[PDB]
RNA sequence: UUUCUUGCCGGAGGUAGAGCUACUGGAUGGCCGAUGGGCCCCACAGGGUUACUGACGUCAGCCAAACUCCGAAUGCCGGUAAGUCCAAGAGUGCGGCAGUGAGACGGCGGGGGAUAAGCUCCGUGCGUCGAGAGGGAAACAGCCCAGAUCGCCGGCUAAGGCCCCUAAGCGUGUGCUAAGUGGAAAAGGAUGUGCAGUCGCGAAGACAACCAGGAGGUUGGCUUAGAAGCAGCCACCCUUGAAAGAGUGCGUAAUAGCUCACUGGUCAAGUGAUUGUGCGCCGAUAAUGUAGCGGGGCUCAAGCACACCGCCGAAGCCGC
RNA sequence: UUGCCUCCUAAAAUGUAACGGAGGCGCCCAAAGGUUCCCUCAACCUGGACGGCAAUCAGGUGUUGAGUGUAAGUGCACAA
RNA sequence: ACCUCGAUGUCGGCUCGUCGCAUCCUGGGGCUGGAGCAGGUCCCAAGGGUUGGGCUGUUCGCCCAUUAAAGCGGCACGCG
RNA sequence: GUUACGGCGGUCCAUAGCGGCAGGGAAACGCCCGGUCCCAUCCCGAACCCGGAAGCUAAGCCUGCCAGCGCCGAUGAUACUACCCAUCCGGGUGGAAAAGUAGGACACCGCCGAACAC
């Protein structure tokens, strides 16, 4: 699971502020 | 196990695991308790492996309360079954629990003893809960 | 006592009240500003908006 | 592998009708209910679904009247 | 036996609110109210180290002598509210008191002694309600097992009180049951 | 202007929360004590004794989508005063011409599922994509910023950033981190480190290291071969006293011995224990090739927290 | 499973989906319809041959826990 | 039920490999209820090696004779 | 106008209730006496209905005082929440309970009639 973890965590970016889509 | 003689209702919806433990945060019965510190639902299966934990270690006499009881159903449609055609049938019983509620209770002479088989049923949880002691 | 008010956000994203509050001020885009009494109307008006402009009173 | 359940009736769109305050022909009905959660006040008239409508014309209000929500048309003066 | 009242200071609350107390809060202090025949509930901050301090020393129950702006004022704690979790204390409640009052109150009772070793000694009701004067006010008091014979009962109507001090609980209410330490073919048989 | 927004006014609710000795159910431990249980004197009368089970009641702590003595915020209905008003390009009515009726993800409230799915089904004057170009997120419909009339070899900014790639800071001040943590993860383990809060003793010399000991009643009574203190029961006794524990660990299978908890010493100031935290450690673990910072490289920070000072940056705003 | 009715989901207006959670309906009553007037239950204690907690009698306590043709909900003791 | 139904050929065997290590053998160790011989368990270690048959369509599996050993897996359950 | 009065009402119908203690009988309100007559009991002149004034404050009624039970109930805090910040944690500005505490409360207001100086 490490693509789905490792995607679903990029969205705690700065940039993205705790969003993205798909989660 | 602690099982419910009937609930009106078998199938309900799961129980809002949200908040701080408003009722049920002191410690009353005995002078040291188990008091929680996480939400979760603790099944009958827990209850009984921590209380069996903390008779096993202090065996000789003192009073064990259990002050949270599992009555709430949790259901589980049967296994390689696609969704649909209704909700399952209830297959395992909890408590919820909110951060702040004192899950377990014991009386014993000693102090060592007794903080040992609390920590010894803290274990069986899937908590993280604390030692709290009969005053502020 | 009266207010001037600044637009520095935009209308992208934000609710209808929030819209319809800036609308209703008199400003349109960012960095444009207003000047206005400041009753209970105003000070409610921006009380909606308040994340969406700036204000700052005269004298 | 079936549900024994899934029937529901349609709903009846019960509710206050007319607000307090709210100006009202004589004859429009202001609240529909089951049994008499609202009590017929003055000049106030029951249907025989429970349903309260306004015998004048006026404003509605509600009000308590020996512990019992009733609801009221007022007479407005005529301008 | 007067009890000498614990010397705090104190300051009106500028403003009120959530916001206000989450501030006061965080720069320890406590928010607290003094009511009582004053009949001016007055919103004041006090400096949380000594209240938490002073509550060590001297319990929940215990008079204070608060300076108001000047003003001396003696007080007593009526309710605390406690944080279930961190355990701070978030708000306090003052009657104002003064000398020769008889007031209403809730003691701690501690059980002291060793007891008979085949059974053991358990409390159902820790606090007793008792009547006494504001200076007066005892912060514990003790009830006695030393070698107790077989299990029995004892109410807040034996209880040596002090003097100046009234029950107030019905004395029928039991405080501290000696129950027969369970063997251990007896232990284990409940709790399912 | 009837639309919409904001302030005020008039309303009806039963949600969040809470409470339950206010109902319906669940449900913890006490207390008194029935009726029904057994026994005596002796009848199956009657009386009392007894683990009785222990109605009811009562004390204290609790629980609920289909519980409610209670109970908001918002939203909703109306009124009213204004606001916007060379515009929302707003309402409403009649008509001509439609397309649409496969939606997606994200935030909040929920059902189904295992409180799984980039799952499925609803609510939302919620958003974006659809039907959205431009800037940021390495790349990356739905996340953040911002809505493209055209031109310009002007300026100011937003999100994000300022060692080199790469525009702008190897910025200043005070601290923290040694893990390349930053730049993935759980229960749980742990003399890592900084700060704050109490507690026990402590120049009348305490913690460590160093020596003299650790006894007389007396191998306490339990089934066994010896429980003697070191299988497993009953718990915490006197005399010398300082120092002796119904004796702390090894081992003698039982003893003995090695020792210890505990007083006497020369030594010379700290010493031991928690609680709240700021950062770190371990747990840690897949198959083409570093491969869980975009790269180089970074602790002499280019890492983190708190203040402050600038700047860069869009098709946004301004300038012509 | 397919029409109708009631409740919860359903987020305090209305409305709101799923092979979500629970039940009813396809009748009945010439009075169980209209009006007029009159009354207050259930439960509990005490006293009574059958007769036992329990059947009918008497005294008291009893504001709603009884009952309302029929599910559930909203009502109703001012009484429905 | 996210791409593929105006075509992404479906098991086993053969040929040929390639990578991981969660080590079967060989190599280095700590603890043992390790005397030695031989083991048990854990840790480190992926360089090389890892057999031929009977039964069965077989994978799986059962057995026969060996061997230092006859490892487990990913690669469109690798490879038409 | 005075009233230890009698009626008819009202109040987001208990701050008014329950209970307890102590009083009153002018007219009134009652009880009380009887069933000749209207009228009545699913039997009963108990009730209702009709006639009367021997006795009464024992009740009902009303008055005064008690906070024991029931009721009401803040201020503050907290829960929860709208909107907004905010890389999970969490925070800010507005609204703000339930429970509990301080306490409150043994109702108040109105219109007619009765007796009384009038
Ligand atoms: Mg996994
Ligand atoms: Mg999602
Ligand atoms: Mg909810
Ligand atoms: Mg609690
Ligand atoms: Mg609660
Ligand atoms: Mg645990
Ligand atoms: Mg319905
Ligand atoms: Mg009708
Ligand atoms: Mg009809
Ligand atoms: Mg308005
Ligand atoms: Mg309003
Ligand atoms: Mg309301
Ligand atoms: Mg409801
Ligand atoms: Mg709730
Ligand atoms: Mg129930
Ligand atoms: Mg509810
Ligand atoms: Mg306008
Ligand atoms: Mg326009
Ligand atoms: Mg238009
Ligand atoms: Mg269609
Ligand atoms: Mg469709
Ligand atoms: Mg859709
Ligand atoms: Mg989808
Ligand atoms: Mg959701
Ligand atoms: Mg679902
Ligand atoms: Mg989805
Ligand atoms: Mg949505
Ligand atoms: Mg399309
Ligand atoms: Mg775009
Ligand atoms: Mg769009
Ligand atoms: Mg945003
Ligand atoms: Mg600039
Ligand atoms: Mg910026
Ligand atoms: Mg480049
Ligand atoms: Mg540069
Ligand atoms: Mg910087
Ligand atoms: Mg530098
Ligand atoms: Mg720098
Ligand atoms: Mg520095
Ligand atoms: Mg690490
Ligand atoms: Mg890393
Ligand atoms: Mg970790
Ligand atoms: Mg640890
Ligand atoms: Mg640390
Ligand atoms: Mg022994
Ligand atoms: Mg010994
Ligand atoms: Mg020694
Ligand atoms: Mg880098
Ligand atoms: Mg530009
Ligand atoms: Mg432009
Ligand atoms: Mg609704
Ligand atoms: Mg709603
Ligand atoms: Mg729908
Ligand atoms: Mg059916
Ligand atoms: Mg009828
Ligand atoms: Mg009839
Ligand atoms: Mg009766
Ligand atoms: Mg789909
Ligand atoms: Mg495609
Ligand atoms: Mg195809
Ligand atoms: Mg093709
Ligand atoms: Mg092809
Ligand atoms: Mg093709
Ligand atoms: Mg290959
Ligand atoms: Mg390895
Ligand atoms: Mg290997
Ligand atoms: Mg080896
Ligand atoms: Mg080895
Ligand atoms: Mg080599
Ligand atoms: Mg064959
Ligand atoms: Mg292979
Ligand atoms: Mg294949
Ligand atoms: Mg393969
Ligand atoms: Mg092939
Ligand atoms: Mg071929
Ligand atoms: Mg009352
Ligand atoms: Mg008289
Ligand atoms: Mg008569
Ligand atoms: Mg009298
Ligand atoms: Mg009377
Ligand atoms: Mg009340
Ligand atoms: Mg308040
Ligand atoms: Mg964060
Ligand atoms: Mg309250």
């Amino acid at each position: 699971a490490k693509r789905g973890r490792k995607k679903r965590d990029r969205k705690h970016s700065k940039a993205n502020h705790g969003k993205r889509p798909n989660a | 196990m602690l099982i419910p003689r009937k609930v009106k209702h078998r199938k309900q919806h799961h129980p809002e695991q949200r908040g701080i433990a408003s009722g049920g945060t002191s410690v009353s019965f005995g002078d040291y308790g188990i008091q929680a510190l996480e939400h979760a639902y603790i099944t009958n299966r827990q209850i009984e492996s921590a209380r069996i934990a903390i008779n096993r270690h202090i065996k000789r006499g003192g009073k064990v309360w259990i002050n949270i009881f599992p009555d709430r159903p949790l259901t589980k449609k049967p296994a390689e079954t696609r969704m649909g055609s209704g909700k399952g049938s209830p297959e395992w019983w909890v408590a919820n629990v909110k951060p702040g509620r004192v899950l377990f209770e014991l009386s014993y002479p000693d102090e060592k003893t007794a903080r040992d088989a609390l920590t010894r049923a803290i274990h069986k949880l899937p908590i993280k809960a604390r030692i709290v002691t009969r005053e502020e | 006592a009266e207010l001037k008010i600044t637009q520095v956000r935009s209308t992208i994203g934000a609710r209808w009240k929030q819209r319809e509050s800036l609308r209703t001020l008199g400003l349109k885009k960012i960095r444009q500003s207003v000047v206005r009494e400041d009753n209970a109307q105003t000070r409610g008006l921006i009380n909606t908006v308040h994340h969406l402009v700036e204000v700052e009173e005269v004298g | 592998s079936s549900s024994r359940n899934g029937r529901d009736s349609a709903a009846q769109r019960l509710g206050v009708k007319r607000f307090g305050g709210q100006v009202v022909k004589a004859g429009e009905i202001l609240v529909r209910q089951r049994g008499t959660h609202f009590h017929p006040g003055v000049n106030v008239g029951r249907g025989g679904d429970d349903t309260l409508f306004a015998l004048a014309p006026g404003a509605v209000e509600f009000g308590a009247k020996r512990g019992r929500k009733t609801v009221n048309i007022v007479p407005v003066a005529r301008p | 036996t007067a009890n000498i009242p614990n010397k705090l200071t104190a300051n009106v609350r500028t403003r009120t609110g959530k916001g206000a107390s989450r501030q006061a809060r965080r720069d320890g202090k406590v928010p607290a109210v003094l009511y009582g025949h004053g009949t001016d509930p007055q919103h004041l901050e006090l400096n949380a180290r000594d209240f938490a301090a002073v509550l060590r020393s001297h319990g929940t129950n215990a008079i204070l002598t608060l300076d108001i702006e000047g003003t001396e004022q003696l007080a007593l704690t009526k309710a605390l509210d406690v944080h279930p979790i961190r355990r701070n204390i978030q708000h306090a409640d003052l009657l104002v008191v003064q000398r020769g009052e008889k007031v209403t109150v809730e003691v701690t009772v501690l059980v002291e002694g060793d007891a008979t070793p085949g059974t053991l000694v358990t409390q159902d009701a820790n606090t007793i309600e008792i009547e006494a004067e504001a200076l007066s006010i005892p912060e514990q008091l003790t009830v006695s097992v030393e070698g107790v014979e077989a299990g029995t009962q004892i109410t807040a109507g034996q209880i040596s009180l002090p003097e100046g001090v009234n029950l107030i609980s019905d004395p029928e209410l039991l405080v501290v049951n000696v129950v027969e330490a369970p063997s251990a073919e007896a232990l284990e048989e409940e709790g399912a």
